[PDB]
């Protein structure tokens, strides 16, 4: 009497990518405004120069009024604007 | 280059003023 055992535990893999590269501009939730704030607050003054510059390009009122003290208002800022802050800070934190 | 500012929280966690600081 000899013995052999057999079994095939076949589990499916998963790989998914977005088809487009469009400005999704989804309704940015309250917490994602905070998520930018903490992660931008840890960026050096050099990066803070570009961080505000894109906001001042969106808000020409604050651009012209104050080139010295700049208040980034995330809550009213457009999800298309904050898209740049998100992808940029993420590119500073991660090698991406 | 410039006088080094700091990013500071303006009341709300959704507002940050980069105040005019000396390096």
């Amino acid at each position: 009497h000899h013995h052999h055992h057999h079994s095939h535990m076949g589990k499916q893999a998963s790989a998914s990518y977005d088809s487009e590269e469009e400005e999704e501009g989804l309704p940015m939730s309250y917490d994602e405004k905070r998520q930018l704030s903490l992660d931008i607050n840890r960026l050096p003054g050099e990066k803070l120069g570009r961080v505000v510059h894109i906001i001042q390009s969106r808000e020409p009122s604050l651009r012209d009024s104050n080139p010295d003290e700049i208040e980034i208002d995330f809550e009213t800022l457009k999800p298309t604007t904050l898209r740049e802050l998100e992808r940029y800070v993420k590119s500073c934190l991660q090698k991406k | 280059s410039r006088l080094t500012w700091r990013v500071q929280r303006s009341q709300n966690p959704l507002k940050i003023r980069l105040t005019r600081e000396a390096p």
